[PDB]
């Protein structure tokens, strides 16, 4: 995820670390970590997934989504949210009132 | 609450009585505190747990209660599954006592098959997994909860698809196995590679936990290896198994065992675990070499007992039994009984039933029951006696010239003798028994560790001021009985000690009439008449004598103030004591019938 | 005593029989839900076998009693339960009698085939329970029964409360042939006395268990999954290793034929070679309950500690291992279908010495684990306690020709006699695997 983002900045042990990789096509599954970052990352929103990967196979690009998204939401690392929930609720849901109720509640 | 309460829905009375409180008061004493549709119990245990607060949060305790809302299955839930000790008691514990008699009045083959059934198919594992996921912690916000769901998904999710032909094979057709699991999952389980995200070893687990290495690490069972007895111990035994068949295990087992990094409660599954690991041979005999080496904790022995028990259980199916027939005989026929186990010893006699004794083994045999004649050989022929009644025993004991005679003496009717024979000395921090039979007390206040008849006696004789102030000391005395029992002094049937103090709670103040007072009085008459059960005709004469002492102590302090009630209640008293005698006597020794 | 009430209904309506019948009618009308047996049992045998006396008259009398009861709820409504129950019993009896098709393989079920014993499992709605149990207080409204839930039979394999249930059959069993109901009444007495002694509220044993033996419908000790098996089956199945087992089976035959005496010097004295402690197997392995390995043994032993006194109290015969139950988990052995309630000191060949039967099985059953000599405390108490009430016990047993009197008094003498205190009881006559 982040050394890949560091790119040129990750100049020392990060390059050395390439040698620590398992050569037995670890990447066939291990590359999912970068794709997972793509599911849970933006900025360039490129390179980490697809490109040299692919094989979405419908399922691969789903099985890797739980950890690729079950984290993407978490990635906000934020916590205002109730106010945003009520704003999101503008979509119309009946229970939209619940979002408003949350907005009406103390922080 | 109003928003959803006013949906009305069904049943209503239970939750209505509940919702009506909190904000103010509680009331509904006739009902919620006594004869309401019971909210106390039905299914699960959440009912028995919440109901206590309805007594705690005001309301007249139970008021007089008198009746009930019936029980049956409820009685079971209330006494068996409930037990939420912390603070929700007070009126509720009084309610429990208000139940008392009404409650009492109501009163691995599959693994063995697996042991000698298709070893190639871990069908028992699949059955346990499905059972567990159907009903488990039922939401505790923990990592057990979190992981339980994480792994159920690799099961069924991979099986229903890629396994194709197998698909949680065992009964994944015959009993629609894993259908419930599928309902609960059937999604894109992160590729087993995602086990790296399960916190699991993502590299150690089964590969790392070599069984022989584990045995070597465990060599430090000297003592400092108990730091987690029953925890690291159970886990390590299983970890060893995980390595033993890391390769022989089914596909994607590694994701499971792996993630299971720091996972327990699998103890019931651990029997299936070692049963099919390697299976053919185990020429390490790790469970043999440790015949009795690691002494760090008794639990660990318990697990070892089940280990050994299953080893024999599997053998009896007439299987290969490579470890069992290469295991242990003496020790397996000698040590577990050191502590207990209705099989350490007993089982040891069946394979060991030749011509052998050993005083120590004889002791154990005789100690656990044995029909009071256990191997009753010799003795009489040569030199008899010295075998536990105390009648004669006292002849020769003092013939040459006390506990061996004192209990036996009290059992022979002389309370007037044991009270002198060991009025003090040692072993009897009680002595209360003698004083209660007589009503003397005079022990200052040895209140620490005091129950049954004795607990009643201390509370009973210790009555400051005199009469009129019945309600004040009356409450203190019942509560004392409920709190003393928490040291488990009388634990088993302890709840019956509440009845003696409670009849006093019901008849001590009784300002009503005093001239005729039938209100608690006629009820006691009938209850004692039908007061059959009393465990035995021993406490019947001790807890009862303490109850009689209250009658007389309250009166002793000021029988004259009582005037009109004195006349009636004393008539009621002698009459009931007489009624007691008339329908009693037949229930015990004539010695007591005559002494009183 | 309900079977005695039925037994005693007779022809002398002028006195006693009139109020005796009042009792029978009263109980059948208000609680028919737990009574039928005796009506149907006398009917079935008499119709199939009577060239004698009185029972045929009794049949005509019962027909009139029941004819009126089915028509006297207020009217015919009594029959809604009462006739239906009698008809169900009759149909079942006919079906059992007709089931002796011989065949060969241990199968041939096809459920009921054409019989309405499954096709109509939920036909009589509430399947009146032929046995089982249900009660309220001292009588009260005790018509509340699993019969409602019992309306199930299953096909070519229920339990009223989903529990478990089995049935006894042996390629028939003629209901009409029911006999030795007396032994069953004795079992009722065993438990009855047990409870009469109030100490039962702590004590154990007494046991009993019953079926619908009135119509020869034995209960199957099955479905209970409480380790039941016939005793002779565990024994014949194990009979193998060590020595050879046929050797004593043949000695137990060859040594016997005589026109006077002499058997022990032909077999009893020789079959005693190479005696070592044995078996253990099922009894050791079938219920590994550690804390319960023992409790099961203890429970079993106690049951057997008493049956020794009770069984060997009457002179009840047969037994021969074949009529004894084996069980586990707990387990409480009972006698099955026994008659000839007298010593019978030699049933044809075999000079029986008529001791209580242990036949090695008890000797190892306890000797193996609990060694021996301790059963006494229980047995002495089981026996001695009877003298506390003494006459109370005998007054029932007196009801429950010189040979009958002799045996009865002999039992009284056995209960009392003289020495008592400890006492004892007892070569051997063979045939019945008298070594195991």
């Amino acid at each position: 995820y982040f050394s890949q983002g560091f790119n040129q900045k990750w100049i020392l042990d990060m390059l050395h670390a390439i040698t620590g990789n398992g050569d037995a096509y670890l990447v066939d599954n291990s590359y999912y970590l970068c794709i997972p970052l793509a599911f849970i990352s933006g900025g360039v929103n490129e390179l980490i997934f697809d490109i040299l990967p692919q094989i979405s196979g419908k399922t691969t690009v789903k099985y890797h989504k739980k950890y690729r998204l079950l984290m993407l939401k978490w990635i906000i690392r934020f916590t205002l949210t109730e106010l945003r929930s009520t704003v999101e609720k503008l979509f119309p849901t009946s229970y939209l009132s619940p979002y408003l109720f949350e907005n009406s509640s103390v922080s | 609450i109003k928003l959803l309460e006013h949906r009305d829905l069904i049943k209503i009375k239970t939750w209505k009585y509940c919702l009506d409180a909190i904000f103010g008061n509680i009331v509904q004493d006739d009902i919620y505190e006594n004869t309401e549709l019971l909210d106390a119990s039905d299914c699960g245990v959440d009912d028995v747990v919440l109901v206590s607060l309805l007594f705690s949060y005001a309301r007249r305790p139970v008021a007089s209660k008198i009746g009930c809302s019936l029980s049956k299955a409820a009685a079971i839930n209330i006494l068996k599954h409930h037990v939420p000790k912390e603070y929700l008691s007070k009126n509720f514990k009084l309610w429990f006592a208000a139940l008392s008699r009404r409650i009492l009045q109501q009163e691995h083959l599959k693994n063995f098959e697996m042991v000698f059934r298709h070893p190639e198919q871990p069908h028992m594992i699949y059955q346990r997994i499905s059972t567990f996921n159907k009903e488990a912690e039922l939401y505790d916000s923990t990592e057990v909860f979190f992981i339980s769901e994480c792994i159920l998904t690799y099961l069924v999710g991979y099986s229903i698809g890629n396994s194709e032909s197998e698909f949680c094979f065992r009964d994944n057709i015959m009993n629609e196995n894993k259908d419930k699991v599928a309902p609960l999952d059937k999604d894109v389980l992160n590729a087993i590679y995602p086990l790296a995200n399960n916190f699991g070893m993502e590299s150690f687990i089964c590969d790392t936990y070599l069984s022989v290495n584990e045995p070597y690490n465990c060599w430090l069972s000297k003592f400092a290896r108990s730091l987690i007895h029953q925890i690291s111990f159970n886990i390590p035994p299983i970890v060893c198994l995980y390595p033993l068949c890391k390769g022989s295990t089914a596909f994607c087992e590694l994701v499971l065992t792996d993630l299971f990094f720091l996972s327990t409660t699998y103890d019931p599954k651990s029997c299936l675990n070692w049963s099919n690991r390697i299976f053919t041979q185990i020429a390490m005999l790790l469970h043999v070499k440790d015949s009795e080496i690691k002494l760090k904790m008794l639990f660990n022995v318990i697990k070892m007992i089940r280990m050994g028990s299953r080893c024999k259980e599997r053998n009896c199916l007439r299987i290969y039994s490579s470890l069992d027939l290469q295991e242990i005989c003496q020790i397996s026929l000698k040590i577990k009984e050191f502590k207990f186990g209705y099989l350490l010893f007993e089982e040891m006699n069946m394979p060991n039933i030749r011509e052998m004794n050993i005083n120590t083994l004889q002791k154990i045999y005789e100690c656990i029951n044995d029909g009071d004649f256990l191997a009753g050989l010799p003795v009489p022929h040569s030199i008899e006696g010295v075998l536990n009644r105390f009648l004669f025993n006292n002849a020769d004991f003092d013939a040459n010239y006390k506990e061996s005679l004192i209990k036996a003496t009290e059992d022979s009717g002389f309370y007037g003798l044991t009270s002198l024979l060991e009025s003090r000395l040692s072993g009897s921090s009680d002595v209360y028994k003698w004083n209660l039979e007589l009503g003397d007390w005079k022990l200052l206040t040895p209140k620490v560790v005091d129950s049954k008849a004795k607990g009643l006696y201390y509370a009973i004789k210790n009555l400051p001021q005199d009469v009129g102030f019945a309600e004040k000391s009356l409450e203190k005395s019942l509560l004392t009985i409920f709190d003393s029992r928490q040291h488990f002094i009388s634990q088993t049937e302890w709840m019956d000690t509440l009845n003696a103090i409670i009849e006093f709670i019901k008849i001590a103040a009784i300002p009503q009439d005093v001239t005729s007072f039938p209100q608690t009085l006629m009820s006691i008459m009938k209850a004692d008449k039908e007061r059959l059960n009393t465990i035995d005709f021993y406490d019947h004469k001790t807890t009862l004598k303490s109850r009689h002492t209250l009658m007389n102590v309250l009166s002793r302090n000021s029988l004259d103030e009582n005037v009109k009630c004195s006349k009636y209640l004393r008539l009621g008293s002698i009459i009931q004591l007489a009624n007691y005698v008339q329908l009693a006597i037949a229930n015990g020794a004539p010695q007591d019938a005559l002494r009183n | 005593w309900v079977n005695q009430i039925a037994s005693k209904i007779s022809m002398e309506e002028n006195e006693f029989q009139k109020p005796l019948q009042l009792t029978m009618k009263r109980l059948l009308y208000k609680l028919p839900y737990d009574s039928l047996y005796s009506v149907m049992s006398i009917l079935l045998y008499e119709k199939q076998s009577n060239k004698d006396t009185n029972i045929s008259q009794k049949i005509q009398a019962v027909k009139k009693i029941l004819l009126e009861l089915q028509g006297y709820d207020r009217g015919a409504f009594a029959k809604k339960y009462l006739l239906p129950v009698q008809e169900f019993c009759e149909m079942s009896v006919e079906l059992a009698n007709l089931k002796f098709v011989q065949n060969t393989k241990t199968l041939r079920l096809a459920n009921l085939k054409i019989g309405q014993y499954w096709l109509k499992q939920l036909n009589m709605e509430k399947l009146p329970l032929p046995t089982s149990n249900f009660t309220v207080k001292s009588s009260a409204d005790g018509r509340k029964a699993r019969p409602y839930i019992v309306s199930v039979n299953e096909t070519v394999g229920f339990n009223i409360s989903d529990g478990t249930t089995q049935k006894a059959l042996m390629k028939g069993s003629n209901d009409d042939l029911r006999q030795d109901a007396i032994m069953e009444q004795v079992f009722q007495q065993v438990n009855k006395v047990l409870q009469n002694d109030k100490v039962l509220r702590n004590l154990d044993l007494g046991i009993r268990t019953y079926k619908v033996v009135p119509l020869g419908p034995k209960a199957g000790i099955i479905e209970f999954v409480a380790n039941s098996t016939s005793l002779h089956q565990i024994l014949s199945k194990l009979h193998t290793n060590d020595k050879i087992t046929f050797d004593q089976a043949r000695k137990g035959m060859k040594a016997v034929q005589t026109k006077s005496n002499e058997e022990r010097l032909k077999a009893y004295l020789k079959i005693t070679n190479e005696i070592k402690p044995q078996l253990r197997n099922f009894f050791f392995d079938s219920f590994p309950d550690p804390l319960d390995w023992f409790e099961a043994k203890k429970t079993y032993t106690k049951g057997v500690a008493a049956s020794s006194i009770v069984g060997y109290i009457l002179g009840l015969g047969d037994r021969h291992l074949n009529n004894i139950l084996l069980d586990c988990s707990t387990g409480e052995p009972i006698h099955i279908d026994l008659g000839i309630a007298f010593d019978q000191g030699k049933l044809l060949p075999i000079p029986e010495l008529v001791p209580f039967r242990l036949t090695r099985d008890i000797v190892d059953g306890f000797g193996v684990t609990g060694v021996d000599g301790l059963f006494r405390r229980s047995c002495e108490r089981v026996y001695a306690v009877l003298r506390k009430d003494y006459v109370k016990v005998m007054c029932v047993l007196n009801i429950l020709n010189q040979e009958s009197y002799r045996a009865l008094k002999g039992v009284e003498e056995k209960l009392m006699g003289n020495g008592l205190s400890v006492e004892s009881s007892v070569v051997i006559y063979m045939g019945w695997s008298p070594f195991y």
